[PDB]
RNA sequence: ACCUAACCAGAAAGCCACGGCUAACUACGUGCCAGCAGCCGCGGUAAUACGUAGGUGGCAAGCGUUGUCCGGAAUUAUUGGGCGUAAAGGGCUCGCAGGCGGUUUCUUAAGUCUGAUGUGAAAGCCCCCGGCUCAACCGGGGAGGGUCAUUGGAAACUGGGGAACUUGAGUGCAGAAGAGGAGAGUGGAAUUCCACGUGUAGCGGUGAAAUGCGUAGAGAUGUGGAGGAACACCAGUGGCGAAGGCGACUCUCUGGUCUGUAACUGACGCUGAGGAGCGAAAGCGUGGGGAGCGAACAGGAUUAGAUACCCUGGUAGUCCACGCCGUAAACGAUGAGUGCUAAGUGUUAGGGGGUUUCCGCCCCUUAGUGCUGCAGCUAACGCAUUAAGCACUCCGCCUGGGGAGUACGGUCGCAAGACUGAAACUCAAAGGAAUUGACGGGGGCCCGCACAAGCGGUGGAGCAUGUGGUUUAAUUCGAAGCAACGCG
RNA sequence: UUAGCUAGUUGGUGAGGUAACGGCUCACCAAGGCGACGAUGCGUAGCCGACCUGAGAGGGUGAUCGGCCACACUGGGACUGA
């Protein structure tokens, strides 16, 4: 680029896309607008419990089923660890991470939140899985 | 020129011994490929390697190819004369002249290379390409193109230490 | 065309910096003048004698790089480029090469060199760049 | 708060990681299930990757996950990237604005640089000390931060102004050359068709045929006429043009290029977003022209199928004039201008010359163009005085692929569409060069009961053995292209 | 993928007004003015000392302390007073 070609047409810019949706709200009191506040983890009231096919190669049972969060979207989100007191009609809080297998999970509903619960029968790590101290003696 | 003798105490750091398969008849025929470069430990550093069946084969081939070649590195006390950027082989590296306790922060092959050449403080941050021989090439023609004051000034008749500071 | 004189002069002087020629020519002008009198008494080349007649020109300089290959012309770099210009303060000149070369900032009171405009103290138009 | 005495080690340690990146390893269970995961990717009965247990490693009253910002990111590049093939040269030109500019000389300070004052408050960043037991912190003493004003200098460089000069560029003078263009006219060779002679049973086409034509007299051959389109030989990696492109011959009107001294002018130049203009072939409108060729279409062939290849026909179109279309592998996948940098060998268009009336050889010289190659460039192929080398001026383009040149919006178009031109989602690959092998119904060379050349068989008949299958209480297991089947 | 905008607008004269010049507001006159050096229009947003990050150039935020502007349920209005 020439000095005159770059000094009177300027530089294109280097915009990237956003990790995940989470806006911020939308806070509909009233706009319903409304974002972007871009919070660290939505929590939402959740859709439906199930297990989808993982990605090629590999050939497991992924259980991950869709939230309708607390601002308005609806991405379906794999939840973290083995069993779950998550049902139908129970709330979770999403947390980021993109999945790897199933293509779409746009969270990972953290197994240790208010409506979830936590890892059961697990001390290895309970940071995630949020299984609470060891057992006793 | 001059081609200096194996006359010193070798260091032989291994840069990467990587793989090789030649596709033929049968599969892979795999063989070991590994570009470790040799070190006097005062300024004779020089880094080719060649390949063998064995890991130690690839080391043998390696002494061998520093017993080949190896360079000279004038600088002056944990410096180089002239910082230049020196890259030969679409591989830069910005190699500037560092004080006395700045330590020799280079990279993968600039660390081995400097790192095993007698380097006090040389700051080197890399532009350019990645592979391990493409990173010893450029480095090592950048080492091999750096000017001493000494003999910058016995060449360019000026005055010897007229350019000071 | 004609875009700028020192940089014809410089990649004159580097073309045949590279060629191995004995002499080099030059568009005689008062920036190949004092810079061939600059770069002259520096101690690159051996000897410019500006042979002059009409109507314009004509330096003539000659190499001063023996045997060993690159002498004291070992490599030159338009500084200032003449389209988007060069500029230091007295503070802010900057000695090219670190020890080995040497920088040609044309000062307000003659083309001076690097460590001589830094002896004046008075920087001005980067001229040229000889590492 | 802090001090003093007593008391008790008594109450005071967890979180993450242990393949790589990355410090940190083994066992049990699980057996593509449950799972992990930042990327690479693991997990289908020996998991250093899933959980569990010991141990190790990082860190510490904290440790991980996620959200956002910076760096890595030379992955917007002024520092500091590029465009022949990877993404990227505008199809090409003319030009306004803008950006840049030959040498000498006087002035100027508008930029450039420097000194003095003002001001850039404090707190904060950095340097130098002191105070809270030290530290975080506080306080004091400094610094640095401006196209900043006002003002004093230098005039080197860019610019303002005046004087100049000539190679740049232009005019002149004389040469040379060409399918450069526009209009008019003319000429043949060949095909078709028509008229008549001559003559018979085929002509035609193909891989092989058929459709088609021919006893209404074809093909062929002789003569003559009509009409359209393109001009063979010269003709050649020749010439000219900005490019697309341009070929029979002649004339009118016209542009441009190069050579040569050198009369004049004295920088009057280079690029140039918009804007203007041209741009193959297909198309589009009207009106002409339709001999050959010929999408769509018809028939026959080849194939399992033939909305194709082939053949026989055949509309639009090709042609012309007037207007619109404005795309192409519009290619040298290389923008224009300028300066320099090894050589050889062609080839047109000129010039100077060495003797040469000649002619002709040879050198020097331009300009244009082709090959072969030094330095140098590069990822490799390759380029290389016609650079992709070496530097300067300016314009245009490029920022992973798909989505997608798609949608939506505008401009133009009679339309056909052209220009401009996104996004959501998704993936860790697309891509360029080079290597090794494979393949080929690619070519080259060769060999063998491979083929050809002969003998005698098998597949037909009854029987012997094995296999498949069906049956069984079981018809034991193993072999399944040659290499399983008179096999173990 | 905003090329149009503007009519108290551009400018004059005159009068009134406020602490004060001023189309600040009106009468009369003229037809101006801004724009590729981006007008207008959509969008977003308090700005700065500074903070965080980077080797540096730069990139991001305007918390807490301070400086200025704005607002005080929404939208106008004027009185008291310096």
């Amino acid at each position: 680029p020439t000095i005159n070609q770059l000094i009177r047409k300027g530089r294109v810019s280097k915009v990237e896309n956003s990790k995940s949706p989470a806006l911020n709200k939308g806070y509909n009191s009233f706009k319903k607008e409304h974002t972007n506040v871009s919070s660290p983890q939505k929590r939402g009231v959740c859709t439906r419990v199930g297990t989808m096919t993982p990605k090629k190669p590999n050939s497991a049972l992924r259980k991950y089923a869709r939230v309708r969060l607390t601002n308005g979207i609806e991405v379906t989100a794999y939840i973290p660890g083995i069993g779950h007191n998550l049902q139908e009609h129970s709330v979770v809080l999403i947390r980021g991470g993109r999945v790897k297998d199933l293509p779409g999970v746009r969270y990972h509903i953290v197994r240790g939140a208010l409506d979830t619960a936590g890892v059961e029968n697990r001390a290895q790590g309970r940071s995630k899985y949020g299984t609470k101290k060891p057992k006793a003696k | 020129r001059r081609i200096d003798p194996s006359k010193l105490e070798l260091e032989e750091r291994l840069v990467t011994v990587n793989r090789v398969a030649k596709v033929v008849k049968g599969g892979r025929r795999f063989r070991f490929a590994a570009l470790v470069v040799v070190g006097d430990k005062n300024g004779h550093v020089g880094f080719g390697t060649g390949k063998a069946q064995e890991v130690p084969e690839a080391i043998r081939k390696a002494v061998e190819d520093a017993k080949k070649n190896l360079i000279e590195v004038p600088m002056v006390g944990t410096t180089i004369p002239h910082e230049i950027i020196g890259r030969f082989g679409a591989g830069n590296i910005l190699l500037k002249p560092a004080s006395e306790g700045t330590g020799v922060i280079a990279g993968g092959p600039v660390r081995a290379v400097l790192e095993l050449a007698g380097v006090a403080d040389i700051l080197s941050k890399s532009l350019g390409s990645n592979t391990p021989i493409n990173m010893i090439r450029a480095t090592l023609q950048g080492l091999s193109e750096l000017k001493r004051a000494e003999d910058v000034a016995k060449l360019r008749g000026k005055s010897v230490e007229e350019l000071l500071g | 065309v004609m875009t700028d004189p020192i940089a014809d002069m410089l990649t004159r002087i580097r073309n045949a910096n590279m060629v191995r020629h004995e002499k080099l020519e030059i568009p005689a002008s008062k920036l190949k003048r004092e810079i061939a009198e600059i770069l002259k008494r520096e101690g690159f080349i051996r000897d410019v004698e500006f042979v002059e007649d009409s109507k314009q020109g004509i330096i003539r300089v000659f190499l001063k790089y023996g045997q060993n290959n690159e002498r004291v012309i070992t490599g030159l770099k338009r500084i200032s480029k003449p389209g988007l210009r060069v500029y230091a303060k007295s503070n802010e000149v900057p000695r090219v090469l670190n020890g080995l070369g040497i920088a040609i900032i044309s000062t307000s009171q003659g083309v001076l060199t690097d460590k001589e405009a830094r002896a004046k103290q008075a920087g001005g138009e980067v001229l040229a760049y000889v590492w």
